[PDB]
């Protein structure tokens, strides 16, 4: 529908690979 | 957040660098 | 659970599944 | 870190807890 | 089913223990 | 849409993640 | 098709590509 | 909602997958 | 294009060739 | 099994359809 | 961004990321 | 080619953009 779970799981790979060396912090709340 | 940003619409690498430390 | 090398993305993926709504920290400074 | 303890050795369900927020 | 249940909602971990051997 | 497919793709992945050498059964019709 | 070594999730990800509505069974028991 | 991107996302790794040494050209727009 | 045809329903093995130089 | 065809050395398409249901 | 090896399906996946509407073309052949 | 600059070797941002269409 907008399932915001799929959703994530692309978007913390492609944070990995954006960030880097500096890392990211992650919340599926805002 | 970035959930309610990149989920919506895609988002860019230099939108999602803005996430990371 | 799985037990092996998780490395790469696999790594948050597997963060991404185990945490959940309380979320998590993701920082490869060694 | 994470890495080398799930990466270059082996951790278990408990140990990936420790990483959560 | 699995296709039933974790696709319209999402499963947990403990959830998706359920359909292994 | 609830696209199953794209899903089923997750699901799987996490399954093996999950079952590690207990393995799993995996069929797209329940 | 693919001539590599195909290992952890991947291998899964394969099976979910060339069965389809077949199914697969997934056990990693030597 | 269709969310083209993820799934090129997953488009892009099963046409790796079954291209193999052939390659394929990637284009989201037709 | 591959993208009109393979996301609002899935494509098989065989459709997913025609894309492959 | 299948790890040890497909994992240890290099397996083919028919080879692959061997764990299909 | 990641300084690593990135290989199979994982290649693709960053040319998804970087390249975007421009789109790439995939050549595996040495 | 791509293999043997990223995989073989770490490639580089703007040497990844020299793939794109
Ligand atoms: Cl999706
Ligand atoms: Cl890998
Ligand atoms: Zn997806
Ligand atoms: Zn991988």
């Amino acid at each position: 529908f907008v399932n915001q779970h799929l959703c994530g799981s692309h978007l913390v790979e492609a944070l990995y690979l954006v960030c880097g060396e500096k890392g990211f912090f992650y919340t599926d709340k805002t | 957040g970035i959930v309610e940003q990149c989920c919506t619409s895609i988002c860019s690498l230099y939108q999602l660098e803005n996430y990371c430390n």
